[PDB]
């Protein structure tokens, strides 16, 4: 009926302030499938977002990939903002930068 | 080696919200490389691994237009359910399908699915004697005994053991070269402060396809297990994935311990030490 | 059972006209179908559908709209008539791949309706030199003068039918241009024949206008009539 | 999903071999079938190979191979038997679930008589003075009836005929004039025996 | 190819 999404943020290369990288957000093993996912810089909700068509796993999870194209500075921050029928709050997490 | 021909097909109603979606999305060793969706520019079946390519025109439209067919199909099966179930019409519902066959490196059939999932939930599957059927609640039943008494197991047996296998071998043939291809693993260890003079250092594996991959710390030489911490493997973006485990350790004896990368691509098993 | 049921079974009707042949079912297969058979082009789709709600075009759907409105039952409509629809229909179900076709249905399309004419049934007595030369006789019967050629002829020796001995043609060979004639069989031993104790009937149903159906001036309304044409056996000398 | 029966019209004599040639257009292996239409009938099912072996084992000395080679689903026999004469109909069904016909084969099965005895006669409506008709009875099938090309005058082709009779296999044409003077001998123009209407002396 | 269901 209804499994909590996983999240995970992440950069796909090897951080490095000043060199432009891209940032993933692996959501998965949710459902239904519809469901909200906001990547954003600051607090401020970022434009240019890719997404990953939708799939599922053999136990019947969604899983899907969002990455921005983007270049991080030790100040700034990003997080992933989810929505989804099940958790009551939408839910939000932030790169942890070495994960 | 084994190899396997799935077929992840997906519709979800959309109470309100125009004629439900519909996905057919095939996999070759859980490798996407054909799919239709219901709800793009036109649907219907387009190459997702580059390989397809080698498919000619007619393949399209044929598949496409089997899409198309199974579409409705399932757009009934969900009126259906609702039945069985005595649902409101009001909210929305899901269903997903798992179609695939297994066959080994001599071409013999290893093993022949065929699962019906609601709203994230095992409704009915085809048991491994490819012949009978397994329900899971009422609903199931009256599409088991109606399913059945239309000779549905045999064909769908044909399929598995006989069709869905001419093409299992025949993508293959077309796209071996990508396939089992091989990424290497590379990896490299990081030293992590915590409070009481204890430290983590976590084993990271980066930048390597296939995604199947095990790794350890090790109590320089026990199993450092009952105690770690692993993230599911994580997709890279460029075809490549990732994945770290780790856990706390006293300073002075960082160095005493052990991290171990399996990954089929590695001439030999790795070994990281800080 | 194991089969598709399919009435009303013979219909006639002029243009512009509107029925209604249905089909039920007593195999809970989802699909179902409306093929056309013509000599010609064999059969031919016009509507099918998975089940309850369902109703999607096939190859010949102009003039034609199916309705699914339960699982069981299917049926074809025809709002306006016409006779290029004229034909032989059968609904079908077929759970996968295995389809189940019904009995069938005869529509002709006339344009104008007093156009039709019941048959005119006649026993013609064996030759006796049949009888002489092979020892057995040969009832043999022929009718005349029908249009709708929707008629079903069968044998029947004192008071039960038979199926043997009998070689009642294919089809209705049209005698003119408004009318056809069916002439069969049936041949005994001259035995039989030669015993008044014996009965023989030849009968031909022949599937008129309806009751409820506007027939015009006083003359005899064509409606769905049994004609039968009897004969005695007789002994010889 | 395209099918087509070569051959409208097959003829045979009766316990021999059967060849109904199919042929299809499909670029995959689209599902074949083959259905047999009788007097009044409804198509039945003798065959269906969904995939697999290429021969499938039907029902009464029914069977067809696919072949991939050649796209054919080609429903053979070794000694077809008088019951069988009849339309059978190829059938595909691949897009979707509908079947796809082709116009079908009509085989006809000659039966014998170790006795042929091509008799000639008339009979007459005994509630219709001067109703002439002329009966061509017990004849080798291996010969066509005379047909004809004058209005008021039709002739059923040869419709077999057998009785509870152990070689009783018989045959009918019916020949019928309303052509004022006309002898069944001059429409049976050229065949043999043609028995007097006149009744044998008591 | 993948396979052509059937009913529910």
């Amino acid at each position: 009926i209804q499994k909590t999404p996983q999240i995970q943020v992440y950069s796909r290369h090897p951080p490095e302030n000043g060199k432009p990288n891209i940032l993933n957000c692996y959501v998965t093993q949710f459902h239904p499938p519809h469901i909200e996912i906001q990547m954003l810089k600051n607090g401020k909700k970022i434009p240019k977002v890719e997404m990953s068509d939708m799939s599922f796993s053999k136990d019947w999870s969604f899983y899907i990939l969002a990455h921005t194209e983007f270049t991080p500075t030790e100040t700034d921050t990003y997080a992933c903002r989810v929505k989804h029928d099940s958790m009551a709050e939408p839910k939000t997490v932030y790169w942890d930068r070495d994960m | 080696g084994p190899h396997s021909l799935r077929y992840f097909v997906t519709a979800v109603s959309r109470p309100g919200l125009g004629e439900p979606r519909y996905m057919e999305v095939g996999y070759v060793d859980d490798t996407e490389f054909v799919r239709f969706d219901s709800d793009a520019e036109n649907p219907r079946y387009e190459p997702r691994a580059r390989w397809m390519e080698q498919e000619g025109p007619e393949y399209w439209e044929r598949e496409t237009q089997k899409a198309k067919g199974n579409e409705q199909s399932f757009r009934v099966d969900l009126r259906t359910l609702l039945g069985y179930y005595n649902q409101s019409k009001g909210g929305s519902h899901t269903i997903q399908v798992i179609s695939g066959c297994e066959v080994g490196s001599d071409g013999r059939l290893l093993r022949g699915y065929q699962q019906y999932a609601y709203d994230g939930c095992d409704y009915i599957a085809l048991n491994e004697d490819l012949k009978t059927w397994t329900a899971a609640d009422m609903a199931a039943l009256i599409t088991k005994h109606k399913w059945e008494q239309a000779g549905e197991a045999e064909r769908l047996r044909a399929y598995l053991e006989g069709t869905c296998v001419e093409w299992l071998r025949r993508y293959l043939k077309n796209g071996n070269a990508t396939l089992l291809r091989t990424d290497s693993p590379k990896a490299h260890v990081t030293h992590h402060s915590r409070p009481e003079d204890k430290v983590t250092l976590r084993c990271w594996a980066l930048g390597f396809y296939p995604a199947d991959i095990t790794l350890t710390w090790q109590l320089n030489g026990e199993e450092l297990i009952q105690d770690m911490e692993l993230v599911e493997t994580r997709p890279a973006g460029d075809g490549t994935f990732q994945k770290w485990a780790s856990v706390v350790v006293p300073l002075g004896k960082e160095q005493y311990y052990t991290c171990h990368v399996y990954h089929q691509g590695l001439p030999e098993p790795l070994t990281l030490r800080w | 059972e194991a089969a598709v049921t399919q009435s009303p079974r013979n219909k006639v009707a002029v243009t512009g006209g509107k029925v209604t042949l249905s089909c039920n079912q007593t195999n809970n297969h989802n699909n179902m179908y409306w093929y056309r058979q013509d000599t010609g082009h064999g059969l031919r789709l016009i509507h099918y559908s998975y089940g309850a709600g369902s109703t999607e075009k096939g190859d010949i759907p102009d003039g034609y709209k199916a309705s699914r409105p339960s699982q069981e039952n299917f049926s074809l409509i025809l709002e306006l008539a016409t006779p290029s629809q004229t034909s032989v229909y059968f609904c079908a179900s077929g759970g996968g791949g295995t389809l189940y076709f019904g009995a069938g249905t005869r529509l002709s399309v006339l344009e104008d309706l007093r156009n039709v004419t019941p048959p005119k049934v006649s026993l013609f007595e064996p030759s006796k030199a049949e009888i002489a030369n092979k020892q057995k006789a040969t009832l043999v019967c022929l009718a005349r003068g029908f249009f709708p050629d929707h008629v079903e002829l069968s044998w029947w020796v004192n008071g039960k039918e038979v199926h043997s001995g009998v070689s009642t043609d294919p089809q209705a060979y049209k005698e003119s241009n408004y009318s056809y004639c069916l002439s069969s069989r049936l041949r005994v031993s001259a035995t039989f024949w030669h015993n008044p104790r014996n009965h023989f009937r030849c009968q031909v149903q022949f599937h008129g206008l309806s009751e409820e159906d506007k027939w015009p001036e006083g003359s005899p309304k064509p409606v769905t009539q049994n004609i039968s044409a009897e004969a005695w056996g007789r002994a010889d000398c | 999903q395209s099918v087509t029966q070569p051959d409208a019209r097959v003829t045979v004599s009766e316990g021999a071999s059967l060849q109904l040639r199919c042929k299809y257009s499909y670029s995959a292996t689209p599902y074949l079938f083959w259905y047999v239409q009788y007097p009044r009938q409804g198509l039945q099912l003798l065959l269906k190979y969904y995939s697999g072996d290429p021969v499938v084992q039907g029902v009464n000395g029914f069977e067809a191979e696919f072949s991939k080679s050649n796209s054919s689903f080609h429903l053979r026999k070794a000694s077809v038997h008088w019951s069988d004469s009849a339309v059978y109909f190829c059938a595909v069904s691949g897009f979707a679930s509908a079947l796809t016909f082709g116009s079908g084969t009509k085989v006809i099965v000659l039966p014998y008589i170790q006795n042929p005895e091509p008799a000639v006669y008339a009979l007459k409506d005994p509630r219709s003075q001067d109703s002439t008709l002329c009966l061509f009875t017990d004849f080798d099938s291996q010969i066509n009836v005379p047909k004809t090309m004058e209005s008021g005058t039709f002739i059923t082709d040869a419709t077999v005929l057998d009785m509870k009779a152990m070689d009783s296999k018989s045959n009918g044409a019916i020949a019928w004039s309303n052509q004022t003077s006309f002898t069944c001998q001059d429409i049976f123009k050229e065949t043999n025996a043609t028995y007097p209407s006149s009744d044998v002396p008591c | 190819s993948i396979y052509r269901y059937y009913g529910l």
